[PDB]
DNA sequence: CCCCCCCCCCTTT
DNA sequence: TTAGGGGGGGGGA
DNA sequence: CCCCCCGGCCCCCCCGGC
DNA sequence: TTTCGGGGGGGCCGGGGGG
């Protein structure tokens, strides 16, 4: 047998934490996870219905999430080993599709460990299923993400899931099934001792005053910090202020910004000045747009009226600059329609970047007056789609009787239908029920069509308060009468 | 090419042995000593343990200078072995500090020699000690019948329950589409002892196991006509197939009560 | 496919040897020198339509390999599947294997490579690099912006210019000799003018002119025949329209434009292009005049490209020209 | 002729770390690593033709030596590199047993790694982590942003800068001495100017000029290498008189056969990078150029549209 | 001990 | 120059 | 006559500029 | 959100071959 010399190993392996206390930072999260896994057995004894002081007794699965290289996997393995559980580990290198998930780990959710039996702690025979890199699985249904979410609800043994981005759409199925544990970027103070110990052991000089800079270079990535030290020390045995700037610039972690950060940066007036534009060039602004080309234009259109500008030309009011920005945004919308047409003119993406984001921002750049808001266009679009679907259903129910298109139905017929369907209840009480039903029968309208019709009106003709004000007895009688009769069908499927 | 030299007079035996458990464990460490070959492998789910013993009598000219350990992936080994022939003699050659092992297929009737090299794997799996245990139930039954029952019951549920009582063996599988049951009792025939189902029940037993694990286990039925199942109250079930001078054993952890 | 005389002239007169390619003397000389001394590099022929790129590469393949070049080269174009899978399997296999027939090197011709996907172009990089000892690549394109920088880094670039007057004249003379045709000097000048450096247009128009003659064995192709077959305005018509626009009142200009167009049913776009060509030579005292002319006429051309009302577009042309030229006084 | 002369980019491809020019500090770091081994996971990024593949291959060769054939696994964009490949072939290579000197490891060279799919990159994470005691990974790419952050965390970042004219001249002089090429200073200056920091391009142009004309002077170099059209476009956009810009457009671009789409795209790029003009003026110019680009994509690609674009740019600039 | 400093991180289909 | 607001954690009158 | 291997459709998810 | 087109990855289906 041949062993590996410690001199042959990577510094990250050579100095990997061995117990939970050596983990730098995120002490609260580590304690929370340890207590959860320690009292998991008691939580099971109570059928996972009684919540303790921490409220973790109602979760059969824990979900650890945070940025890269902060100690998620290390902490998970350390807690699993400390409590004496047998670890069953899965990662992105393994196939975790729905079929493999059901044919693989599914059978281990309520199964004993042969290893835990032949190595004999009372939990030694029980598993701790660690699913690492959950964000590294692709697919909506065949991927098995929803399958893992389902597993998290009925697992008979502890289950720990690890990911990097908890807010991705693919993570939606894990909304409120697991105890969420957040690992944050550790600050320089929580690690300074570790790097100084590594420096003295590795026989190279490191100035403490630059540690804060080094972390800033790695964005709190301890693994990247160790890699940087290992690579730099190969030729430069002393790290001080005389060489910190070059090392930081060469090793800077360039991560794509998120929509809120993109909006904040693009709307800052400083970058649009002569010196600012010379430091942050137009190419940099286009790249910033390209960090997320789908969401950046929506962010800009959402937040371009919520600034105090500092780039106003002489004699120009804020309103005039807003108008110019709005015109440019309209042109950008036209370009976007061109891009997503049958010609697939994706080569126009850079132009879009200028018209939708850079130009209006340069017109209204300044300081954000209030909080930055997420785009409201997506929700409004979904609501409009829902209302149009309901309108189409109503129209094709009433098609046999009316003479109009759906738009004409909304604009013209609906007020009169309101008068002949809703007003009678507010005047004659229950005595009008029959009449209303009669009208419905004349137009093949159902109860759901009635509610949907009542949901369309805007302005002074809003019906929610009026409907809620109706006596409950009248509505109950209306439902009873409608359910006590036979009704026609406009469309026979 | 002299440290380890193990000759099977028939290449079919080793290929069948590998196929017996190639669908459950991928990486396997074979420990070769003067007494023969022993292997122990844990499945990915860590609930099924495969143990293999091959005695010297099974070989023809077994020779081992000093104990050696060979880590092999079973897919590559099966691919290599499928290039041989049953009549051909198969010789395994290994040297000191080997990075690979040589598989030599020789034909006596002809003068055709097929030499293959297989790169060894660096496996750092721990070796577990299995101590002899006295089980409360021991049943020997035909391998074909056991495989048939297992396959029939796996069509209904993901788990199968085995219940052993006085001269009675019951296999149940209850799922969503439906349920199925199979009942057998001990029987012996002098004319056909090979079909004699034998049961020794010190105490009644009741256990449940995963269907996929049993399906993997029954793949060894091609090696032995009979199969021996040992069950304890709360211990892993042992499924054993006997060889000429060795054995293939599957220790399956049951599902928690 | 009963005879070569049944082919369109654009294909009947396809050059078969490098000596039959005109107007690209520098490129032909350089590539011939490369082949003669066995120093052929990876090539990139870039140029506009109908300049001789495909013809040149096919002739080069024939020169290198001879009559059986077809089985000795791997030609792929936009009508074939050229996804990343094709690069990974077919191109890679061809580049790494010896020739079946001879022992010479191997040639891969990626015609119209600007239509290839980015993934396939990226996959081509190491195929080109690894097998350069025995394989060479030729890439043909009209649009260089569709080619990845990595691919361009590995290729030697040759630009095919728009065909000069002399080359078109010589090829026209050869075609006239072959077809037993007569061509007037004015008709020849008009044909060159409308060619715009594309030989395909010359050949197609000449074939149409021959079809137009009542007795092609005795009738000569005059400029009238060319203008009739192509339905294009005469220079005199353009001069008259421009003079009326710049000199007469609106009624006279409108009447003259309508009359000129109705005489032979000319298209407004052809008149616009001819007048633009004429005006480029005009010396203007004010830059604002040129700015207005260019912007307004470009807008009118773009509007015409989508259809619209022809009469309103003609009036717009007249008004734009008059308004622009009113800037030459003050 | 059925014979081929080996290209000089391959004949004089550096075989040792000391023959690579440019990025001196990183090259010395690689030399030290090769000396003492303990190679870590690394990502080498930079622009085309600056010696990334050369650097990786030289490092691997100098580290392994006779064991190179067995201890190196090379995969590039021309090979299959799907998630299945990562999960089977790369994993088998990482698990494989190989006796190496006390300070050496197996190497996986993933050239052009920016083209790898996100699934394969995700699958590589724990493979890198678990088998680091025997295997190390070297990525080479042009755009490091395409490499997912988890992989960047596990690797050492080496960003290659562009080659200066001095290093290019030094390498060209070495190759010229080895080939006894006859040249003139103006010829080498033209080669370097047209190369734009691309060593591969410079060597290819030098070899082509020598083959086609023998003497490497200005005239032959410009006959073989055309003046980059981005500079012509910049001259067109920076002209003060509309007539001058139109003349440049007609004579240097349109009559030379450059397509309208190429002209408009190059104009967009040059305008974006025109640091000498105020950003707002550049934004207006880009708006006009985008209008013209949309018109051209619609099918109206004509000299008149480009002339109108130039007229609008001049009107903006006045 | 509550309060403060200081930072990070979430708003988000 | 720090968008508002909430969470975490070291310091301390 | 029945079971297993492995080529081929088929479906579904994800970029698309430099 | 999403109007083609390319690429990848996973799931069945079925031909052929073997036993
Ligand atoms: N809190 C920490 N303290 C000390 N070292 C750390 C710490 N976090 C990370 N490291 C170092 O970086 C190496 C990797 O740590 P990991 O536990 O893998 O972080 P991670 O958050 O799981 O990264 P990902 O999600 O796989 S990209 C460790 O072996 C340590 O050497
Ligand atoms: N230099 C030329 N000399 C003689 N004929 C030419 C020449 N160029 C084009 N032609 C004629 O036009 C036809 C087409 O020539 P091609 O070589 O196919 O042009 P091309 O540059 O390849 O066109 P593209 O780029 O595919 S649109 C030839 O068959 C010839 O008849
Ligand atoms: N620093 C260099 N020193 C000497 N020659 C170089 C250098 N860089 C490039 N070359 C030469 O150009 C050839 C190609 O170099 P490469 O290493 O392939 O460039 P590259 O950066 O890997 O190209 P990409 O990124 O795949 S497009 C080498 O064989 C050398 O002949
Ligand atoms: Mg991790
Ligand atoms: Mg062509
Ligand atoms: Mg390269």
């Amino acid at each position: 047998d041949n062993v590996v010399r410690e001199e042959d190993k990577l510094w990250t392996v050579k100095y990997a934490p061995t117990n939970l206390q050596q983990v730098c930072g995120n002490k609260g999260s580590v304690m929370k996870l340890k207590n959860w896994l320690a009292n998991w057995e008691n939580s099971k004894k109570n059928s996972f219905k009684h919540a303790g002081k921490d409220g973790s007794g109602v979760f059969r699965a824990a979900m650890l999430y945070g940025p890269p290289g902060i100690g998620k996997t290390t902490a998970a393995h350390l807690v699993a080993q400390e409590l004496g559980y047998d670890i069953l580990e899965q990662n992105a290198s393994d196939v975790r599709s729905k079929t493999l998930l059901n044919a693989g780990v599914k059978n281990a959710l309520d199964n004993m460990s042969v290893v835990g039996y032949f190595k004999h702690n009372l939990n030694g025979k029980h598993f701790v299923i660690i699913m690492d890199e959950v964000d590294g699985m692709s697919g909506g249904d065949r991927g098995g993400v929803g399958q893992l979410a389902q597993f998290c609800r009925k697992t008979s043994t502890p289950l720990i899931l690890i990911c990097n981005e908890r807010n991705l759409p693919k993570m939606r199925p894990f909304d409120r099934v697991c105890l969420d544990i957040q690992f944050r970027r550790p600050d320089a103070n929580s690690i300074k001792s570790r790097l100084m110990t590594i420096a003295i052991r590795e026989k190279f000089k490191l100035d403490p005053n630059v540690i804060d800079r080094l972390i800033q270079t790695t964005r709190g990535d301890i693994r990247q910090v160790i890699n940087l030290l290992s690579t730099i020390s190969t030729t430069t045995k002393t790290i001080n202020h005389e060489n910190i700037n070059e090392i930081s610039k060469a090793w800077e972690k360039n991560i794509a910004l998120k929509p809120f950060d993109i909006a904040h940066k693009m709307l800052d007036g400083q970058i649009y000045s002569d010196i600012g534009s010379r430091n942050f060039t137009l190419n940099d602004k286009i790249a910033l747009y390209f960090d997320d080309f789908d969401f950046t234009p929506l962010m800009i259109q959402e937040n371009y009226l919520s600034t105090r500008p500092s780039v106003l030309k002489p004699g120009q009011s804020h309103l005039e600059a807003v108008a110019e920005a709005a015109n440019c945004i309209s042109l950008g919308d036209i370009v976007e329609k061109k891009i997503r047409s049958s010609e697939q003119l994706w080569s126009l993406l850079p132009l879009h970047a200028v018209l939708s984001s850079v130009y209006p921002a340069s017109k209204v750049a300044g300081h954000m007056a209030g909080r930055i808001n997420f785009t409201a266009w997506l929700g409004q679009n979904s609501k409009s789609a829902k209302y149009y679907r309901l309108l189409q259903e109503i129209h094709y129910h009433t098609r046999l009787g009316t003479s109009t298109d759906k738009i004409g139905l909304r604009l013209d017929y609906l007020p009169t239908f309101r008068k002949r369907l809703l007003d009678p209840f507010l005047k004659q009480g229950a005595d009008a029920i029959s009449s209303v039903i009669e009208v419905m029968d004349d137009y093949y309208l159902t109860k759901e069509d009635w509610d949907s019709i009542m949901e369309f009106f805007v302005g002074p003709d809003v019906t929610t308060a009026i409907i809620k004000k109706i006596p409950a007895t009248v509505k109950s009688g209306f439902t009873r009468k409608y359910n006590s009769m036979t009704h026609p069908v406009a469309i026979y499927r | 090419a002299s440290m380890l030299e193990a000759k099977f007079e028939e290449a079919s035996l080793f290929k069948r042995i590998i196929d017996g458990f190639k669908d459950c464990v991928q990486l396997v460490n074979f420990q070769c000593k003067e007494d023969g070959i022993i292997a122990q492998a844990v499945d990915d789910s860590r609930v099924l343990l495969v143990s293999l013993e091959i005695g010297v009598e099974a070989f023809q000219e077994y020779r081992c200078d000093h104990p050696v350990t060979l880590g092999m992936d079973l897919t590559s080994l099966s691919k290599i072995l499928r290039c041989g022939n049953n009549t051909d003699t198969l010789t395994l050659i290994a040297d000191n500090t080997p990075d690979s092992i040589i598989l030599l297929f020789e034909d006596t009737k002809k003068d055709r020699i097929a030499e293959y090299s297989l790169k060894l794997m660096d496996i750092d799996a721990d070796f577990l000690k299995i101590e002899e245990l006295q089980y409360d139930s021991t049943l020997s039954l035909p391998s074909s019948e056991f495989s048939k029952i297992v396959r029939d019951l796996s069509q209904l549920s993901d788990s199968i329950n085995i219940m052993i009582t006085k001269e009675t063996i019951k296999f149940v599988a209850d799922g969503d589409i439906g349920s199925g049951s199979v009942i057998i009792k001990p029987f012996v025939d002098m004319e056909h002892p090979e079909t004699s189902i034998k049961l020794e029940m010190d105490q009644p037993v009741d256990l449940t196991f995963g269907a996929k694990y049993l399906l993997d286990i029954i793949k060894g039925s091609s090696l032995s006509d009979r199969v021996g199942i040992r069950l304890s109250s709360e211990a892993p079930a042992l499924f054993q197939f006997d060889l000429k001078s060795g054995f293939l054993q599957f220790f399956l952890a049951p599902k928690f009560n | 496919k009963r005879s070569k005389e049944n082919l369109p002239w654009v294909e009947k007169y396809r050059p078969e040897t490098l000596d039959e390619v005109y107007g690209q003397n520098e490129v032909i000389t350089t590539v011939r020198k490369f082949v003669d001394e066995g120093k052929l590099p990876h090539l990139l022929f870039y140029g506009p339509p109908g300049t001789g790129k495909t013809s040149t590469i096919v002739a080069l393949a024939r020169e290198i390999y001879g009559k059986n070049y077809s089985n000795m080269v791997l030609e792929l174009n936009a009508s074939d599947d050229r996804g990343i899978d094709v690069v990974r399997n077919q191109i890679k296999d061809f580049a790494s294997t010896r020739q079946i027939f001879s022992k010479g090197f191997k040639l891969i011709i990626l015609d119209e490579a600007d239509a290839m996907t980015n993934a396939a172009q990226n996959a081509l990089r190491r195929v080109i690099e690894r097998y350069t000892k025995n394989t060479r690549f030729c890439v043909l394109a009209n649009y260089a912006h569709k080619l990845t920088p990595a691919l361009l880094s590995r290729c030697t670039r040759f630009r095919f210019q728009p065909l000069p007057q002399e080359a078109i004249e010589r090829r026209i003379a050869n075609v006239l000799v072959h077809e037993k045709l007569k061509l007037s000097p004015n008709a020849e000048k008009a044909l060159i003018e409308l060619s715009n450096g594309d030989m395909r247009r010359v050949l197609n128009v000449l074939q149409s002119c021959k079809a137009t003659l009542d007795n092609p064995d005795e009738d000569e192709i005059s400029d009238d025949v060319i203008y009739e077959c192509c339905g294009a305005p005469r220079p005199s018509d353009l001069k008259a329209v421009l003079k009326s626009i710049l000199e007469d009142d609106w009624g006279t200009a409108h009447y003259t434009l309508n009359k000129v167009r109705s005489a032979k049913g000319l298209a407004l776009i052809d008149l616009i292009e001819g007048i633009v060509k004429i005006l480029e030579d005009y010396e203007l005292q004010n830059e604002e005049t040129r700015v207005h002319l260019l912007t307004k006429l470009a807008d009118i051309e773009y509007s015409i490209s989508k259809g619209g009302n022809d009469q309103i577009q003609g009036s717009a042309v007249i008004g734009a020209i008059k308004a622009s030229f009113e800037n030459e006084t003050v | 002729t059925l014979s081929l002369q080996l290209p000089w980019v391959e004949k004089y491809r550096p075989q040792v770390l000391s023959d690579i020019v440019g990025n001196k500090e990183t090259i010395d770091r690689l030399q030290q690593i090769a000396k003492d081994g303990n190679m870590p996971h690394m990502i080498i990024s930079g622009m085309p033709g600056i010696g990334k593949t050369t650097s990786v291959h030289c490092l691997a060769h100098e580290l392994l030596g006779r064991s190179y054939a067995d201890g190196v696994l090379e995969l590039n964009a021309s090979d299959d590199r799907g998630i299945d490949v990562v999960r089977n072939q790369i994993k088998h290579f990482a698990q494989k047993k190989l006796h190496l000197p006390p300070g050496k490891h197996k190497i996986v060279i993933l050239d052009e790694a920016d083209s790898m799919t996100a699934g394969a990159q995700q699958a590589l994470r724990r493979t890198m982590e678990l088998y680091s005691n025997s295997t190390r990974f070297a990525f080479a790419c042009n755009q490091s942003n395409k490499i997912i952050e988890p992989l960047q965390s596990r690797c050492a970042i080496l960003r290659y800068s562009k080659l200066s004219d001095e290093d290019v001249l030094k390498r060209l002089l070495q190759i010229i001495k080895l080939e006894d090429v006859k040249y003139t200073n103006d010829g080498l200056e033209a080669i370097i100017f047209t190369a734009e920091g691309d060593m591969r391009q410079a060597i290819n142009n030098l070899q082509s000029t020598v083959a086609g004309h023998g003497l490497v002077n200005a005239d032959n170099v410009f006959k073989i290498v055309d003046s980059p059209h981005p500079l012509i476009v910049k001259k067109m956009l920076l002209a003060s008189n509309l007539e001058d810009s139109i003349q440049i457009l007609r004579t240097d671009l349109w009559k030379k056969g450059y397509s309208s789409i190429d002209i408009v795209t190059t104009s967009f790029r040059v305008t974006k990078n025109l640091a000498q003009v105020k950003e707002s003026v550049r934004l207006e110019m880009i708006k006009e150029i985008g209008l013209t680009h949309m018109r051209i994509l619609e099918g109206v690609g004509t000299y008149l549209q480009l002339a109108s674009m130039l007229a609008k740019i001049h009107k903006l600039n006045n």
